[PDB]
């Protein structure tokens, strides 16, 4: 099928650091690939739908953008609030894939 | 808008296990509802959904064969039907709902559920 | 003098292929279009002057639609990235003028209309059954694409002729259309196509008049009413979806899409009633969101997208009374222009004009429709072919009209 494979794997920043993801793809799809925020235990959240456009409740820090078939994600700054993992799925395939999984 | 499974538990492997997602804010023939389940200490893994209107179901690689998803209007509710589990099925479960057609015509999900450990 | 009709001929022939399938063919399209009016260089001069009673209300209505949509940004300072949009509406004016200079065969297009639509259909269905695609577009967006297939399938709607074959490519035309749309999902835009079908019924048959219209839609519209009289039917329960929404809309909770939709509406209506001339800009609606009194009590969805899904209501908060009149403007004067000629064929005889202007207005009704619940502006794919298209089908439209 499909494979999606995130960069870094794990990565550590400071406070005030802005730290960017990138979401690579095995074949084309065009804008149907989100993003996801999961703390440990807990249910995860929409933060970016379309790969450029903000969910409601999800502050103006974090942003996404496409670059041909790589994709990736920055925030502004990071706050103490925002050390979780993160999760790319794409939605163009009827059967979606999710990413391994980043974590902050 | 809110939604709640359960039916999780402990099963051995070969048998079968079904859940329940109890929906409310909004119709299960409405929009669609994917499961989705989290390997414990790894990432997300899809496994199968509904379509809205039509009903028409995809299955992942792994789960196709054995799960059997439904819907039914008339208690607004989902199931998530399995068989001949084995070992490596032993995972959080969550619901998952996408946004309106709309506002994204690719899916994604938005409302999430608190999710059930089978093991 | 020939090579010119015969090369434009052709282009006609194969612009439902190119933009539907070719991937980027709307570009493709736009060199066959340059390659033609380069050639023509003392024409064109004495062109405008011959059909001015046409080329002039599509060329002043496009100037006066850039005109006030560019005079927002002198104080609204947005950047020039929001009338990059509108420069694909200047397109139709160079599409008419150069079928207005080189006369197609138009009975090619017919022709080209039925070979897009199967070759479409073959794409489509490779792309839903064997490479797996929730949304099996071409290569374009499934939104533009449902819309350019609904657009091509109504021209082609308008077959002319009165014949066992003519009838049966009329209706394989349609059928084809709401299968490709089906694989496609977005039945909205299958309702819009069927709705907007049946009054070109009187373009299809030429003997079924207005009382033949008026008898079917009020037997449909009575077949549509028995659905409730037993609510357990699909039918039934598939608008009923709505009404629980509506009512929940009309109490404190609104969290559903009818409701954000409404709610987007009337944050976009009471705006426009504070500022009657002028809005928050041109583009730059998410200003009302985020200025507003309602988003700031609450986080909804409602509060974060970037652009109303309205065009009679994304146009006068956006813009205001005289954006409003010109984005009206940009589709009711083609739809005053093809009545014109659709009369004039009439008059003439000469089917093959009347057929155009039933296809042109059915078109006008369908973009209308579509608009009724989407913004047709923001996607250029969708801005371009609409351009592209009305520019090409009242060009032909005014040749036979005339001569």
């Amino acid at each position: 099928d499909i494979q999606m494979t995130q960069s870094p794997s794990s990565l550590s920043a400071s406070v005030g650091d802005r730290v960017t993801i990138t979401c690579r793809a095995s074949q084309s799809v065009s804008s149907a690939v989100a993003w996801y925020q999961q703390k440990p235990g807990k249910a995860p959240k929409l933060l970016i739908y379309s790969a450029s456009s903000l969910y409601s409740g999800v502050p103006s820090r974090f942003s996404g953008s496409r670059s041909g078939t790589d994709f990736t994600l920055t925030i502004s700054s990071l706050q103490p609030e925002d050390f979780a993992t993160y999760y790319c799925q794409q939605s163009y395939y009827s059967l979606v894939t999710f990413g391994q999984g980043t974590k902050v | 808008v809110q939604l709640v499974e359960s039916g999780g538990g402990l099963v051995q492997p070969g048998g079968s296990l079904r859940l329940s997602c109890a929906a409310s804010g909004f119709n299960v023939y409405s929009s669609s509802i994917h499961w989705v389940r989290q390997a414990p200490g790894k990432g997300l893994e899809w496994v199968a959904y509904i379509s809205s209107y039509y009903g028409s179901t995809y299955y992942a690689d792994s789960v196709k064969g054995r799960f059997t998803i439904s819907a039914d209007t008339s208690k607004n509710t989902a199931y998530l039907q399995m068989n001949s589990l084995r070992a490596e099925d032993t995972a959080v479960y969550y619901c998952a709902r996408i946004m309106f057609k709309w506002v994204s015509p690719n899916m994604a999900f938005d409302y999430w559920g608190q999710g059930t450990l089978v093991t | 003098n020939k090579l010119l009709s015969r090369m434009a001929t052709v282009l006609v022939f194969a612009f439902p292929v190119l933009i539907l399938c070719v991937p980027r063919g709307a570009g493709v399209f736009l060199a066959g279009v340059g390659v033609l009016a380069l050639l023509g260089w003392r024409g064109m001069g004495r062109a405008w002057r011959e059909y001015s009673k046409v080329m002039t209300p599509l060329a002043i209505a496009v100037l006066a639609f850039m005109l006030v949509y560019v005079g927002s940004k002198l104080y609204f300072h947005t950047p020039w990235n929001v009338i990059d949009n509108p420069s694909r509406t200047l397109l139709a004016i160079l599409t008419c003028w150069v079928i207005v200079r080189a006369a197609p065969n138009p009975a090619w297009l017919w022709r080209g209309i039925t070979v897009g639509l199967f070759l479409a259909l073959l794409i489509v269905g490779y792309q839903k059954f064997a490479l797996n695609i929730d949304r099996p577009s071409a290569w374009i967006q499934a939104i533009a694409f449902a819309n350019m297939i609904a657009a091509l399938a109504l021209v082609g709607f308008a077959r002319p002729g009165d014949s066992r074959g003519t009838h049966m490519e009329a209706w394989v035309n349609l059928l084809l259309g709401t299968m490709i749309l089906m694989l496609n999902g977005t039945r909205g835009a299958v309702v819009a196509m069927l709705v907007t079908s049946v009054p070109m019924l009187m373009i299809r048959y030429r003997r079924f008049s207005v009382r033949m219209l008026i008898v079917a839609v009020c037997a449909v519209a009575t077949l549509a009413i028995g659905a409730y009289m037993v609510p357990d039917s699909p039918v039934s329960k598939r608008v009923d979806d709505a009404v629980s929404e509506i009512q929940m809309y009309r109490q404190g909770n609104i969290e559903t899409s009818v409701g954000v939709r409404l709610k987007i509406w009337h944050i976009g209506l009471q705006y426009f009633s504070e500022h009657p001339w002028t809005g928050v800009g041109v583009g730059q609606f998410a200003r009302i969101l985020h200025a507003s009194e309602f988003c700031h009590e609450t986080k909804s969805l409602a509060c974060v997208l970037e652009h109303a899904h309205n065009d009679i209501v994304e146009a006068a908060s956006t813009t205001g009374i005289p954006g409003l009149m010109v984005m009206l403007g940009l589709f009711l004067v083609p739809a005053v222009l093809f009545a014109r000629a659709l009369r004039a064929a009439r008059s003439l005889g000469n089917p093959q004009g009347v057929s155009l202007g039933g296809a042109g207005l059915g078109v006008v009704m369908a973009s209308l429709i579509s608009g009724l619940t989407q913004v047709t502006m923001a996607h250029q794919a969708n801005v371009v072919f609409y351009a592209g298209l009305i520019g090409l089908l009242l060009g032909m439209a005014g040749r036979e009209a005339h001569s």
